[PDB]
């Protein structure tokens, strides 16, 4: 996260950290108390994950769970075209116990509104090119599908949307992959692709397009 | 696939932020470097270089908000810093050597390569307009010079070393 702030401590409670020996590599959202919400792009063949957390230490961080996840299930259309329908649902081991620092989120039914502000979080990089130590929180704001678009064809696709790009050179960036983003109360989007180097006054990044993808999503859970 | 492409220490390659040596799993004496290539007066074409070891370090770009890199991951491969596009590859007919590796100073989103898994290492395979079918880089031999160039099914196979000496 570029240009943003520690997160106050558990204010994401569906932050979900998917590790790999130990490091951070893609985050996700718990959406059901057995499954994460994430970008498909982040498939592995298993998964440690993180519920709970601030810090990546879960020894320093009571309430947490690093749980076990063997299957996931990508998108159908999945990277046709290259980067598009970016998710995919990781089905828990088991089921957790949702708790004040453990919770899932809905997510939205209504498509992203141009202009408005919405909150991304992640431990990705920050502006000086180091991970944080806690979960950062920054706002972005939603561009108009006309900008993304002529930002992004060949590749945007609905899909999609666009967020950022403000003077406040307020982004995601490299480690946010599969995070949340939060708009109106809502999980509207998943951090997925952009332009390097992150925070470039007049450069959106570009989110997973959930409220396209809401029917896909409860039938695989119900499935 | 879905692998992690790791460098000799076991490692995950990073995106972009780290730059790295392809080192040829059975030429470590050889190492990359710019050659001149038909007429052109400044040095465009990638080679082999016999006299450079570990050779010119690369940097593995994809515009994904991942810091590591899959073998399934489209890439751009560009020598120098991750501030400069100057030194982006790219595969351009050039006669006699056939489709050659060739460095330019623009560079889109998503680069034409995959680094996949092959032997002991890995090979880089270059897809024509991103499409399915991918052609693997091997060494064509012309005027005394080892040039990466599209030699499918017989890839140069490299291990990747993480460029810590610098
Ligand atoms: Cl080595």
């Amino acid at each position: 996260i570029i240009n943003g702030e520690d997160c106050s401590p558990h204010s994401q409670p569906w932050q979900a950290a998917l590790v790999m020996e130990n490091e951070l590599f893609c985050s996700g959202v718990l959406v059901h108390p057995q499954w994460v919400l994430s970008a498909a792009h982040c498939f592995q063949n298993s998964y440690t994950i993180g519920l709970g957390l601030h810090s990546l230490e879960a020894d320093q961080e009571p309430g947490s769970q690093m749980v076990e996840a063997s299957l996931s299930v990508r998108h159908p259309e999945y990277n046709r075209p290259l980067l598009a329908n970016d998710l995919m649902l990781i089905k828990l081991d088991e089921s957790v116990s949702e708790s004040d620092t453990i919770r899932s989120i809905s997510i939205a039914s209504q498509c992203p509104t141009a202009g408005n502000s919405c909150l991304v979080s992640g431990w990705g990089l920050l502006a000086n090119g180091r991970m944080p130590t806690v979960l950062q929180c920054v706002n972005v704001s939603v561009v108009s599908e006309e900008v993304c678009s002529k930002l992004y064809d060949p590749l945007y696709h609905p899909s999609m949307f666009c967020a950022g790009g403000g003077q406040d050179q307020k982004d995601s960036c490299n480690g946010d992959s599969g995070g949340p983003l939060i708009c109106n109360g809502y999980l509207q989007g998943l951090v997925s692709f952009g332009k390097a180097p992150c925070g470039q006054v007049g450069v959106p990044g570009v989110y997973t397009n959930l409220c396209k993808f809401t029917e896909w999503i409860e039938k695989t859970v119900q499935a | 696939g879905s692998s992690v492409v790791v460098d000799t220490n076991g490692q995950p390659v990073s995106n972009g932020a780290d730059a790295y040596y392809l080192v040829p799993v059975s030429h470590g004496h050889a190492g990359l470097a710019l050659a001149k290539i038909g007429n052109e007066a400044e040095p465009r074409a990638v080679v082999l270089d016999p006299h450079h070891r570990p050779g010119l370090p690369v940097r593995f770009e994809s515009p994904l908000m991942i810091n590591i890199i899959k073998e399934s991951y489209f890439l751009n491969i560009k020598f120098g810093p991750s501030s400069s596009d100057s030194g982006v590859w790219d595969v351009i007919q050039q006669d006699p050597i056939g489709l050659a590796v060739k460095v330019t100073d623009t560079k889109s989103l998503l680069g034409p390569f995959k680094v996949e898994k092959e032997g002991e290492g890995y090979k880089i395979v270059y897809y024509p307009e991103r499409g399915q079918t991918g052609l693997d880089i091997g060494l064509v031999h012309r005027n005394d010079k080892y040039y990466l160039a599209v030699k499918d099914g017989e890839p140069c196979v490299f291990k990747i070393r993480k460029a810590t000496d610098e």
